[PDB]
């Protein structure tokens, strides 16, 4: 990976050297060709995954994942550089460093081969992430939303510490591919039901599962657009991602002990479907989205099957790129009129028609429209949670039928109707907001003509 | 608008003999 | 044990609790840590002479000298409290509360 | 070597610089009354070092290239503004006392540095024992509220607690009529709407509270209006006095050392002028501060440490 | 103070340390005690006013009687053994009576009450040594008996330090008590371990050391000792906050910094001896630290708090404090996650 | 195994590290690290003041880095040693298992239906 | 190498660095060159190691 | 209150640069901004990254798996044994317990 | 600009950057000897 981690940090030295009206174009060049190399890891064979060192591994789970994280810096460093403008050059900098450094540990915990050094880079990626809210967020409620942020995800991590290292004591290693063939059954036992709880509920906190989410909403309503990009896009998916590889030794308990989270998956994504078609508030509206969104995935990751965990991935992916759009669409709005409130500035498809175009595709994506990656990855959860139990196919229905609501809603109430007699500053759309909005939604429908390589190891 | 601050009212929070 | 043992172990308990429970005087609590080194000097003095660890004789008389330093160091800090607050009442020393 | 611990041990002693005439003159009196010509013909009579009184640019004068910084690099506290609006909404009137006691402060630390490492006296004019009778007189006025007192006091209490006071105080005694004519004979148009009661405010803190306070613990000095028209015989006076009061005759070597630590230490010296404290008089916002400290930073040979700035001709800057 | 005098007793302060960590004689262990608090209390007092009178005659109280049950302990042990050699102790008494004199003088909790209050009283200086330096000698004979003490005090005594050192910091604006309450929470994780391996007890406290030694030096660099003071190092030494960011993320035990690191090889040796619930209780418990770390972040760094007019005379003079090793220590309190392997050094 | 030394003679039989080894230059780049900060906190030009003073960060951290990992590296040989040798003396507490093939140990089977 | 362009160097560089070290950390993985089960066979007359 | 900077208006960079990009406010840093983000965007990364995509060599070895399956059915049904047994596992090389 | 007082930086200080200089070129012998006598030490006892 060191192809892939040396770059990135080369990205350092190139911002802080970079005269002072370059900064943005070099390190947005630049991390373009980082994220064009990235497409050499998928080299995936059919039995065996891709393994580098004894540090470092890439299969067709960490793959895909991997190249969402290394396009993302590019649209990060495009949305921010607006709204930084009158930074200070050197606070500039210190902003790229963050995203640069995100992204270093990012990949760096999508390929951790052993889990030990998984748990460190998955709780590095607090620090900037933390610095980037409090810091670079706008209003007073930022310096909570990180104080929620950084104990939700403590609360869940440092139970995770404890149960992976008594995991090594007891195993001898925490190497993944080591685990694989060394796994032993998990037997019922009070000591037992613990361990599975402290080595799931840092991954829920980070998904996040409804009744845990709270911290969730705050977090998108006070960070810049950057974070909110990096949020939505990425870091809910370490959530996933963790899942996906831990339930490997918690199996067979992970029969019964599945049960309460399904359940508030299964309500829960109904629950906060809901809430979206009475939101005040257009990124907290994309918040709660997600929350539904990641509810099927905590469901296909806990019921373990082929068609489950093939549907988990492409929704993490397909989720990554279109809460990652909304969040940029609903951003471009707040820099004309500075406010989140959606129902403020309404009728805009007169004012913005090619922007309204965005908010259309965006839309379709997010009510997954087949044969979007969105609907491929929803679909093949509720083919997969039918067999689990036939009933539920009644809440995957009411889900899509709000979801459409909501989705619709949030199109028609800023788009569609009489724009604000009052509202004046509704410039026309700038070159760079249009191909900010281009690089989130050609990317994800022309995954549509290849799917398979979104359809990780199970595939 | 622009990126919120700390004010007076809010800087005083941390000047009593305890918080 | 010996009987001795009861009353020299007996003497250090007191003296012990005399210097944990204050009253107003700062005098007198020096006075109970003197009284603490005392008894320890003598609890010392009768193993050491009963078990005939002759090199051992000396350690109670270094026991004395940093008794005395101690006891110099706390009547050195009484005359500044005194200084301070024209008394040795423990209960001016209340500042750092806060 | 820098002075520090290592350079007393090794001799660097105030005593061996002192002499009978390592002194510290102040002259003070109200405004207009020729304080500047006696000051500068006293130090120059007795072989002293003369500090003009401390203004808004003092500060600027000892650092930098040396000269006046723009206004928005003091606050823009205005002395022309004071005399114009003495009520000004924007706080401007206890802004300029407490930014003119600061650079008094700094000005004072100076004069000790100067005192205390080349055993050579110093004049000043006015200091930071004085400085409140501009304060006494603001309030007396209504040109400023009781809680500006108040914050002038606690920065007052933590500061000049840690310094010695003059050697000498020469005080020119001139009654406010005739001050108020030598005024309109100067010409500042400014100054001219300075009222009698305001200067008779500062004349009474003088008499009332300077000169019996500074008694107990200095040599003072009181000359007419016309007495003081000579400064030789002022420096008859200064040649001739007991000097048997006063904290002076308590210090050593080991005193003087802790005081030279301090005043050449110059944020150490101007800490507490800014206690956090919340006046709306004294208080900036962020983004305002902000902005000013990134321009200070962008004026010439301001931008690193002195001697590290290329800008301004700075050689060996990889060797330094 | 002479400069030649302050010297002299900082090498007193020094020397008593010294002999107590090469000692094989339990007097001599006595003494070095005794000669360390001689020479301190004069350094509490250097400043004379009453706050560090009182907080002087507090500390020298509190010293002394543990001095007083320390030698006892040191006595009793001589009558059941008939020996002074500094290693286990043979009676159980002798084992309680020098695991609270021990206690005592690390200022663990319940006997914590006189750490905050000596450390507001005296200068940053004067706090930095107390609060390091002085851990050195109580820690290095606990290091030597710990085959004696008993599990259930020693544990007892950790558990109430987190509690009371997360609990203690969590009202105070006043940086000096800050930095007292983290002292004892941060001393429960070393006695911990300390039944164990004593090896990670050393790593806790050297680690927490250098962060604590790079903390103190950037507030005397400041001359700053409350919360709102030092929220106006943004607009003298914008490199200073960042430096305090990093450095209080790190004794937050935060990855991948390296105060994560001692947090981290403690919990690994309690699971290993299947102490799961301890660990499990002392990592969630500092998280109250980490709460007044990121109020200080907040207030200092990540925010610009108000400034005023006068701050703008200190942008024309340069920092003239010595900050020795500063830069030295700040890498090595923030960047050392990476080697954590090297603590066999210490094994 | 020599009391209070920090490289015992013995441990001269081990390979010492290489100078490139990437520990090593890990710890060379705290050193850098440190002359940056030295002359940021000193608000002189970072990367170009006193290149003298921030070799001999580089310098000194290199030279005390190289101790350390070579004492780092000697002691987790002697745990070795010392954990192979106890193996050795004491057989009967570490014996050979007999390997059964997974055609002959049973594992029950738990359906994911 | 113009005082425009040679910071464009840096990531380039650094890709073509970790791409070296990428393969030098398979120098240190050849313990079953040629002797896995799999693919183990017999050298050709000119090869000296299967891959590299 | 305080002496605070009063809010600033709202830059709109049509206003100096009719032709802006929304990337930089200087005309020839905002023309090459925008040049890079299309060029490595869309031309590069898009267009060439979707033609690598499209041209991996039997990503996961469906295709081979897919001959694969032609010879073995080929064989068994010429040979006539079963397409698929229902073991995985030669029953012989299994030790059942009991 | 012209500095009103001459910095204390003003000029460099020869005797220490002679002595840093000095410093940092013995260090780096010494390092470099000792791992040459490392390493032919280690060769020597192993038989190498
Ligand atoms: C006609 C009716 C209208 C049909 C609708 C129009 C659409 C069809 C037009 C296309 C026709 C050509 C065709 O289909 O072949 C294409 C083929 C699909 O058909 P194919 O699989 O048979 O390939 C054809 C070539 N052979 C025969 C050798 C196999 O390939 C692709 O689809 C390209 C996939 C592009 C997806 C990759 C995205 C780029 C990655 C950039 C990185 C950043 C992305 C963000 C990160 C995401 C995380 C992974
Ligand atoms: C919360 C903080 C305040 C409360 C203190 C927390 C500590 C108390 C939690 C008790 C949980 C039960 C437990 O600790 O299991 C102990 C068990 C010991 O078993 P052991 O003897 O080592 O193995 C042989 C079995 N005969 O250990 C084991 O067998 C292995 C267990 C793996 C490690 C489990 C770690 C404990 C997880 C508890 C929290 C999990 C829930 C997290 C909730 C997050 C909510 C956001
Ligand atoms: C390596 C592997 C192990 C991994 C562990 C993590 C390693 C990182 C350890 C970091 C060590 C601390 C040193 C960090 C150096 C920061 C440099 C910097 O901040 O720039 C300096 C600048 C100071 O300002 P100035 O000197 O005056 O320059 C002109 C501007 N006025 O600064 C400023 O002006 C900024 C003022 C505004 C404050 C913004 C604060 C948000 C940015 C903080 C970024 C740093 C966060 C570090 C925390 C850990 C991150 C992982
Ligand atoms: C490994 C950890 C290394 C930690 C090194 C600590 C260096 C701290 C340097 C402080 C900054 C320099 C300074 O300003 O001096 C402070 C103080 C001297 O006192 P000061 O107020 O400056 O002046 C005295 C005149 N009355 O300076 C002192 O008195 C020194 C006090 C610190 C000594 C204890 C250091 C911690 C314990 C180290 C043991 C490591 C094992
Ligand atoms: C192969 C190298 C890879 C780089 C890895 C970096 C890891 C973090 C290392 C931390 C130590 C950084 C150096 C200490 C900070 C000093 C720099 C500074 O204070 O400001 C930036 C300064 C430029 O501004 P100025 O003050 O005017 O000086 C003029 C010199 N041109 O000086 C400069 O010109 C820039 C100097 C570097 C700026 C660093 C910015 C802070 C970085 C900290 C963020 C956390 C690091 C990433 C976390 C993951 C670690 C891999
Ligand atoms: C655990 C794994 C990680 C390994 C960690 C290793 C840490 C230990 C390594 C040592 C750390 C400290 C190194 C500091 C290097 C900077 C020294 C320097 O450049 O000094 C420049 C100059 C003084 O240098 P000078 O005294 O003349 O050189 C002769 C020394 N006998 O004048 C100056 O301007 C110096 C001022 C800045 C330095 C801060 C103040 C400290 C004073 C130090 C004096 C010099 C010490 C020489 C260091 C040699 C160490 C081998
Ligand atoms: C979000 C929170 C989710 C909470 C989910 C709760 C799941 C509850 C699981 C309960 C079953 C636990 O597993 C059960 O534990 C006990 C441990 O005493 C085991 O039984 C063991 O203890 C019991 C005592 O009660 C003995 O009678 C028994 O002889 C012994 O073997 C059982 O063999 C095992 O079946
Ligand atoms: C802060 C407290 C202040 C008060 C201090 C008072 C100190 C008094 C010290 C007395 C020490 C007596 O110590 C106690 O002696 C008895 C002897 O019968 C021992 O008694 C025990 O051990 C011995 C043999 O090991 C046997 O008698 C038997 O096994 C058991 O009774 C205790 O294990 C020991 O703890
Ligand atoms: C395989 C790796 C490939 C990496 C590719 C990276 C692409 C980066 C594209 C940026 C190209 C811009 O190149 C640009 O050229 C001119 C002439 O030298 C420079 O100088 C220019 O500055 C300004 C622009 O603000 C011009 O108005 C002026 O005419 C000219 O002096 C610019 O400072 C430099 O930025
Ligand atoms: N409000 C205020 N004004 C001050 C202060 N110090 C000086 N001034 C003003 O600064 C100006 C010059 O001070 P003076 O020296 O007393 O007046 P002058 O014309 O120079 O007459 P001389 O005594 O001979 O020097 C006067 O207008 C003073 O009012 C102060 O502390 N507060
Ligand atoms: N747990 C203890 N109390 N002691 C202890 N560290 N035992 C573990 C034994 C050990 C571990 C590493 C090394 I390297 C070495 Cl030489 C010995
Ligand atoms: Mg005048």
């Amino acid at each position: 990976m060191l192809k892939y981690i040396i770059p990135t940090i080369m990205l350092m030295p190139l911002t802080w050297l970079s005269k002072n009206n370059m900064i943005w174009v070099n390190s947005t060049a630049h991390s373009l060709l980082i994220s064009f190399t990235s497409l050499l890891l998928m080299n995936q064979f059919g039995d065996n995954s891709l393994n580098f060192s004894l540090l470092f591994f890439s299969d067709s789970l960490s793959t895909p994942l991997l190249i969402l994280t290394m396009w993302l810096l590019p649209l990060m460093l495009m949305a921010s550089q607006h709204h930084l403008s009158k930074e200070n050059l050197t606070r500039k900098k210190l902003f790229i460093t963050m995203l640069i450094s995100l992204q270093l540990f990012l990949i760096m915990t999508f390929t951790a081969m052993e889990l030990i050094l998984f748990y460190i880079l998955f709780e590095a990626t607090l620090v900037p992430t933390l610095i980037i809210i409090t810091r670079w967020g706008n209003q007073t409620e930022r310096l909570n939303a990180g104080l929620y942020f950084l104990f939700y995800t403590l609360a869940g991590s440092l139970p995770l510490l404890v149960a992976l290292i008594y995991i090594q004591n007891t195993v001898g290693s925490l190497n993944f591919l080591m685990l694989q063939y060394w796994v032993q059954p998990v037997h019922n036992s009070w000591s037992n039901v613990f361990m599975w709880l402290a080595c799931m509920m840092a991954f829920m906190v980070k998904m996040p599962l409804y009744g845990l989410h709270l911290w969730l909403p705050k977090a998108h309503v006070e960070a810049p657009i950057a974070g909110s990009m990096v949020l939505a896009a990425v870091l809910l998916k370490l959530g996933g991602y963790g899942m996906l590889r831990i339930t490997l030794i918690l199996n067979p308990m992970t029969d019964f002990m599945a049960y309460p989270f399904i359940m508030l998956s299964l309500w829960g994504m109904i629950m906060t479907s809901s809430i979206c078609l009475r939101q005040t508030d257009l990124k907290s509206l994309i918040a709660y989205s997600s929350v539904s969104h990641m509810a099927l995935v905590i469901v296909a990751i806990l019921i373990q099957t082929p068609w489950s965990y093939m549907g988990a991935t492409a929704l993490m992916i397909a989720h990554g790129l279109t809460s990652s759009m909304l969040f940029c669409l609903a951003n471009s709005n707040y820099e004309r009129i500075h406010s989140r409130t959606m129902i403020l500035a309404r009728g805009l498809q007169t004012l913005l028609p090619l922007m309204a175009t965005w908010w259309l595709l965006a839309s379709l994506t997010n009510l997954a429209l087949p044969p979007t990656i969105n609907l491929i990855g929803e679909l093949f959860v509720v083919m997969s949670t039918f067999s689990w139990s036939n009933i539920t196919i009644i809440l995957m229905g009411v889900n899509m039928v709000i979801t459409a609501l909501y989705s619709l809603y949030m199109l028609i109430m800023t788009q569609r109707g009489k724009y604000t007699y009052h509202i004046n500053n509704i410039s026309p759309s700038f070159t760079r907001e249009n191909a900010l909005m281009s690089l989130h939604i050609l990317p994800l429908l022309l995954l549509t003509l290849n799917p398979k390589i979104i359809l990780g190891p199970l595939y | 608008a622009r990126q919120w601050q700390p004010d007076v009212e809010w800087a005083e929070q941390y000047g009593g003999a305890v918080m | 044990m010996s009987m001795v043992y009861m009353n020299i172990m007996m003497a250090f308990t007191v003296s012990l609790v005399g210097l944990l429970m204050y009253r107003s005087h700062l005098m007198s609590s020096l006075l109970c840590l003197e009284g603490m080194m005392l008894s320890l000097f003598v609890m010392a003095a009768l193993t050491i002479l009963n078990s005939h660890f002759t090199l051992a004789s000396m350690m109670p008389i270094i026991l004395l000298v940093f008794a005395a330093c101690e006891a110099a160091l706390g009547l050195s800090l009484l005359v500044m409290v005194s200084n301070t607050y024209g008394t040795d009442y423990v209960q001016n020393l209340n500042l750092l509360q806060c | 070597l820098q002075y520090g611990p290592l350079a007393y041990i090794l001799g660097e002693k105030a005593t061996k610089k002192m002499t009978e005439k390592s002194k510290l003159i102040t002259v003070d009196g109200n405004i207009c009354s020729g304080k500047s010509k006696l000051a500068k013909e006293i130090a120059e009579k007795l072989g002293l070092k003369h500090f003009p009184e401390a203004g808004i640019h003092y500060v600027d004068s000892t650092t930098g290239d040396g000269k006046p910084l723009p206004v928005q690099f003091s606050g823009n506290c205005s002395l022309e503004k004071f005399y114009d609006d003495p009520k000004s909404n924007d706080g401007n009137s206890y802004r300029l006392q407490a930014w003119l006691y600061a650079s008094r402060l700094l000005q004072y630390a100076d004069a000790l540095e100067h005192l205390l490492s080349t055993g050579q006296g110093v004049v000043l004019e006015r200091s930071i024992y004085s400085d409140f009778v501009f304060l006494e007189a603001m309030y007396r006025q209504g040109f400023i509220r009781k809680q500006c007192v108040d914050h002038y006091n606690q920065v007052k209490k933590v500061t000049i607690c840690e310094y010695l006071p003059p050697h000498v105080v020469v005080y020119v005694d001139v009654p406010v009529p005739e001050v108020q004519s030598r005024i309109q004979k100067k010409g500042n148009p400014h100054e001219m709407k300075i009222t009698s009661a305001y200067l008779q405010d500062i004349e009474n803190a003088y008499k009332g509270t300077f000169l019996p306070e500074m008694s107990e613990k200095c040599e003072v000095l009181q000359y007419s209006a016309w007495e003081a028209q000579d400064a030789e015989k002022v420096v008859e006076d200064i040649e001739y006095l007991k000097y048997d009061k006063g904290p002076w005759l308590d210090q050593n070597d080991r005193k003087l050392h802790k005081l030279r630590m301090l005043v050449q230490d110059k944020l150490e010296v101007l800490n507490y002028t800014s206690i956090p404290v919340f006046l709306p008089e004294v208080t900036v916002g962020a983004h305002q501060s902000d902005q000013v400290f990134q321009e200070f930073t962008e004026l010439p040979g301001r931008k690193y440490r002195a001697g590290y700035n290329e800008d301004v001709g700075d050689k060996w800057i990889w060797l330094k | 103070m002479n400069p030649i005098i302050f010297i002299i007793i900082l090498l007193t302060i020094m020397l008593g340390t010294i002999i107590v960590m090469i000692s094989s004689h339990w007097l001599l262990v006595w003494i070095g005690f005794e000669m360390n608090m001689l020479a301190i209390i004069p350094i509490m007092m250097k400043n004379h006013n009453p706050r560090a009178t009182e907080a002087s005659t507090k500390y020298f109280l509190t010293q002394s009687t543990a001095s007083m049950l320390l030698m006892m302990a040191v006595i009793i042990n001589l009558m059941f053994s008939g020996q002074w050699t500094v290693m286990k102790l043979f009676n159980p008494m002798a084992s309680m009576l020098m695991t609270m004199a021990l206690a005592m003088k690390l200022g663990m909790a319940p006997f914590h009450f006189w750490v905050p209050e000596v450390t507001q009283g005296i200068p940053l200086s004067s706090g930095l040594i107390l609060l390091t330096w002085q851990k050195l000698a109580p820690m290095s004979v606990l290091y030597q008996i710990f085959p004696s003490i008993n599990l259930n005090l020693i544990l007892t005594l950790s558990v109430l330090s987190i509690l009371i050192g997360g609990w203690g910091g969590l009202n105070q604006t006043q940086l000096r008590k800050i930095m007292a309450y983290s002292s004892i929470a941060h001393m429960g994780w070393m006695t911990a371990v300390l039944p164990y391996n004593p090896t990670m007890t050393l790593l806790n406290l050297i680690i927490y050391i250098i962060m604590t030694s790079t903390m103190f030096t950037m507030f005397m660099a400041n001359s700053t000792t409350t919360t709102l003071s030092l929220s106006h190092t943004w607009n003298k030494t914008p490199i200073m906050t960042v430096l305090i960011l990093a450095t209080l993320l790190s004794m937050g035990g935060l990855p991948p910094l390296s105060g994560f690191m001692p947090k981290w090889m403690i919990i690994q040796e309690m699971t290993k001896n299947n102490s799961i619930i301890l660990p499990t209780f002392m990592a969630i418990t500092a998280l109250l630290n980490l709460y007044f770390y990121m109020r200080l972040t907040y207030s200092t760094t990540l925010t610009m708090f108000p400034s005023t007019n006068n701050m703008k005379m200190k942008w024309q003079f340069p920092l003239m404090k010595k900050m020795t090793f500063l830069p030295t220590m700040v890498v090595l309190s923030t960047m050392m996650l990476p080697l954590t392997p090297m603590l066999s050094v210490l094994e | 195994r020599a009391t209070f030394q920090f490289l015992p003679d013995e441990a001269r039989s081990l390979p010492p590290p290489k100078l490139t080894d990437p520990r090593l230059a890990f710890v060379g780049f705290l050193g850098y690290c440190s002359g940056l900060i030295d002359n940021a906190i000193r608000r002189r030009p970072v990367l170009l003041a006193g290149l003298h003073r921030q070799l001999l960060y580089i310098t000194s951290f290199v030279f005390v880095g190289y101790y350390l990992l070579k004492r780092q590296d000697y002691m987790y040989a002697v745990r070795d040693h010392d954990m192979f040798s106890y193996i050795k003396s004491h057989p009967e507490d570490f014996p050979e298992k007999d390997k059964k093939t997974y055609g002959e140990v049973f594992e029950e089977f738990h359906p994911v239906r | 190498v113009v005082r425009d362009h040679w910071v464009h160097v840096l990531v380039p560089m650094g890709f073509v660095f970790g791409y070296y070290l990428d393969r030098k950390n398979d120098e240190k993985l050849t313990a079953f060159r040629n002797k896995s089960l799999l693919y183990k066979r017999e050298l050709k007359p000119n090869e000296e190691v299967t891959w590299k | 209150r305080w002496q605070e900077d009063p809010e600033p208006e709202d830059e709109n960079l049509y206003e100096k640069n009719p032709d802006s990009h929304g990337y930089d406010k200087d005309p020839a840093v905002d023309i090459w901004n925008m040049r890079v983000v299309f060029f490595f965007g869309f031309s590069i990364v898009l267009v060439l990254g979707s033609t690598f995509v499209a041209y991996l060599p039997d990503y996961r070895m469906q295709e081979w798996a897919r001959r694969e399956a032609e010879r073995l059915v080929k064989y068994r049904e010429a040979h006539g044994l079963p397409i698929m047994e229902s073991n995985c596992f030669d029953p012989s090389k299994i030790q059942l317990p009991e | 600009k012209f500095y009103i007082q001459e910095p204390p930086h003003g000029s460099p200080n020869w005797l220490k950057v002679g002595l840093t200089l000095g410093t940092s070129v013995f260090l780096w012998i010494y390092l470099i000897k000792q791992h040459n006598e490392d390493v032919l030490e280690y060769k020597r006892r192993n038989g190498l």
